[PDB]
């Protein structure tokens, strides 16, 4: 499963 | 920009058997960036009904595909894997040869 | 023994062609078993093996809706990136990021993985102790700056510690009769004449799984490192690997040569000769 926290650079 | 080549590996999935079906392979690796021309041909000519596996890449992140497509070799038939990319100023062409 | 999953994603930009294109696949170990293409006509993830075919709606629903919002925030790094970089808005590039664990025989951590790519080169990676990064320009590290305020690592190694090697070991469990199944290679060798004076030798490796295989030649027993085609392992298309390596030998001396193979599936290490 993947992981769910999204996050931007 | 760093642009990496294609490498490019046409061969089948079971050992070439004249009248037998088999599937033809043309694995096209190590390249970057991911926009790729590839088709299979029979007798110079392209050949409808060939799929293709989901863009991956490797550890050094070059990326890789599997291009296939049903087949029944014979010993007539000429078979080969042509190539688009613009690290290529020219569609690179690789023939079968059912010993590689 | 040793298992792992990673999860791949690629964005590439494509303008004036609409928006970035999203690809993304999941693997344990070298078997394919999850996907999602932003270009399919009703994207949502699909199943790629046997095994995860079994996971109920509320799996599937999540994992579509975490595709479509890694695919919106990889539309947004794109854009940063040009800033990052002081480029044009005309032209195309690549975002690429990978993520995944390691586990032992053990089913225990042995090492997470989160690393990005631009333009097919080293942005930033998380590090082996999950909480420290390592940038490799000057604009990954506006990246590294921001990641450290919101602590990304922490939440990152949370994640890999715990989920990533809890699902895993249950993708391991339930697709162990091909995930823990090793296929060892079928060997044999070919000879082909070049010309009267030398020939090629050819050994062969066909059918096996996992990928990760040693294919080398010998004269004398001596390693031919520098006298050895190898080529790429490549994927059969049913699952298993192929390659091959070659010598070109002097016409007479064949039975000197060896080849060895070595793979988790084989008891032991094999040694082929070329037998007329």
């Amino acid at each position: 499963r993947r992981i769910y926290d999204l996050i931007e650079l | 920009m760093i642009q990496r080549t294609p490498k490019i590996q046409v061969y089948s999935r079971h050992p070439a058997e004249n009248g037998k079906s088999n599937f033809l392979n043309c694995y096209v690796s190590g390249f970057h960036p991911s926009d790729i021309e590839v088709d299979l041909l029979k007798n110079g000519e392209r050949i409808e009904k060939v799929e293709h596996s989901d863009l991956s890449f490797s550890k050094d992140w070059s990326f890789y595909l599997l291009y296939y497509t049903e087949f029944t070799p014979t010993e007539k038939d000429e078979y080969a894997c042509r190539v688009n990319h613009v690290t290529l100023s020219q569609p690179k062409i690789v023939k079968w040869d059912r010993d590689m | 023994g040793s298992h792992s999953m990673r999860y791949f994603h690629t964005s590439v930009s494509r303008p004036g062609r609409g928006e970035p294109r999203f690809i993304t696949v999941g693997y344990v170990d070298d078997t394919l078993f999850v996907r999602f293409d932003s270009d399919a006509a009703s994207p949502r993830e699909e199943p790629r093996a046997p095994w995860i075919e079994q996971e109920g709606p509320e799996y599937w629903d999540r994992e579509t809706q975490i595709c479509k919002a890694k695919a919106q925030t990889d539309r947004e790094d794109l854009r940063t990136l040009l800033r990052y970089y002081n480029q044009s808005e005309a032209g195309s590039h690549t975002l690429q990021n990978m993520y995944g664990c390691d586990v032992g025989p053990d089913g225990r951590l042995l090492r997470g993985y989160h690393q990005n790519a631009y333009d097919g080169k080293d942005y930033i990676a998380l590090n082996e102790d999950l909480s420290s990064w390592t940038a490799a320009d000057t604009a990954a590290q506006i990246t590294q700056r921001k990641w450290e305020a919101a602590r990304v690592a922490e939440q990152l190694r949370a994640y890999l510690e715990g989920e990533c090697v809890e699902w895993l070991r249950r993708y391991l469990e339930n697709g162990k009769e091909t995930l823990q199944r090793a296929d060892p290679p079928k060997t044999h060798v070919t000879h082909h004449p070049i010309s009267d004076h030398e020939a090629t030798l050819r050994c062969w490796a066909l059918g096996f799984y996992p990928a990760e295989i040693t294919l080398t030649w010998q004269r004398d027993g001596e390693d031919q490192t520098q006298d050895t085609e190898l080529v790429e392992t490549r994927p059969a298309g049913d699952r298993t690997f192929q390659k091959w390596a070659a010598v070109v030998v002097p016409s007479g001396e064949e039975q000197r040569y060896t080849c060895h193979v070595q793979h988790e599936g084989l008891p032991k290490p094999l040694t082929l000769r070329w037998e007329p």
